[PDB]
């Protein structure tokens, strides 16, 4: 699954 | 080595969330028992336009006395407490204090919010996070 960051 | 730990987050009155796209709810902090403090963050209406169809779900490193590496897995608990719809990081990610990592498209809102699927018993969303910190 695509791991990303919001910070 | 590795330190594995978990947090269960119950979001009461989920159907009543007024969070618009980009607005976030954070959990209380948790740890392995530990100088580090973590929390979860959810965007009930997604982080952004690309993810407006979804709940976005993140692990945040809140307090850490320069970096740590951690694998993580999020799932939804059904009414029987069983894990369902799990997503797991394929590798460990580098966290610093104030950094989050997660899944922008964790679960379809159209799925989670349909009563037939039974994942909001008593209008509660229960998320379960497992973290493995590389030391």
């Amino acid at each position: 699954p695509d791991v990303s960051s919001s910070t | 080595k590795v330190v594995k730990f978990s947090y269960m987050w119950t979001i009461n009155n989920f159907s009543f969330c007024r969070e618009e796209m980009g607005e976030v709810i954070k959990s209380s902090t948790f740890s392995s028992g530990d100088k580090l403090k973590w929390c979860l963050r959810v965007n009930p209406k997604g982080l952004d336009e690309e993810s407006k169809d979804y709940l976005s779900l993140y692990l945040l490193l809140v307090s850490c006395p320069s970096e740590v590496r951690a694998k993580f897995k999020f799932s939804i608990l059904n009414a029987k407490g069983e894990e369902t719809k799990a997503m797991e990081s394929q590798r460990a990610y580098r966290f610093v204090q104030g950094k989050d990592w997660g899944f922008k498209k964790f679960i379809r809102r159209g799925f989670l919010l349909d009563e037939a699927n039974g994942l909001l018993p008593d209008d509660k969303l229960t998320l379960f996070c497992e973290v493995s910190v590389v030391q």
